[PDB]
């Protein structure tokens, strides 16, 4: 054990760091009165309907 | 001077005792409200910035 001979020193680390995520919204809000373009065999109506409004500059 | 159109198809059952009926049971109903006259030139985009918005890079 002279001189240093089994003297020693070590030190280490590891790290890791990992995340992740997403998000999805929507919203809508209205009221519009469409009209029944076909009546289907168990008597569901298929319906279409379209509203356009022009204010000012569009 | 001001101009406001409007147009589309009321279901008679739709309209109440005093012959009124609220414009979202109206079914192709299409709504325009516009104006001449400077105030309405001054809400349009001069001709040079509207080709810039449509053509710019950025």
């Amino acid at each position: 054990f002279g001189n240093s001979r089994a003297d020693m020193e070590a030190s280490g680390g590891n790290s890791f760091n990992g995340k992740g995520g997403a998000n999805a919204s929507n919203t809508f809000s209205g009221t519009l009165t469409v009209t029944v373009d076909q009546v289907l065999a168990n008597g569901n109506l298929h319906v279409v309907g379209e509203k356009q409004i022009a204010i000012n500059q569009g | 001077t001001e101009f406001i159109r409007f147009s589309g198809v009321v279901n008679p059952r739709t309209i109440s005792g005093s012959n009124s009926v609220p414009s979202t049971q109206v079914a192709d109903a299409r709504i325009e409200y516009v104006g001449n006259g400077y105030i309405n030139e001054a809400q349009n985009m001069g001709w040079l910035q509207r080709f810039f918005l449509n053509l710019s890079p950025m």
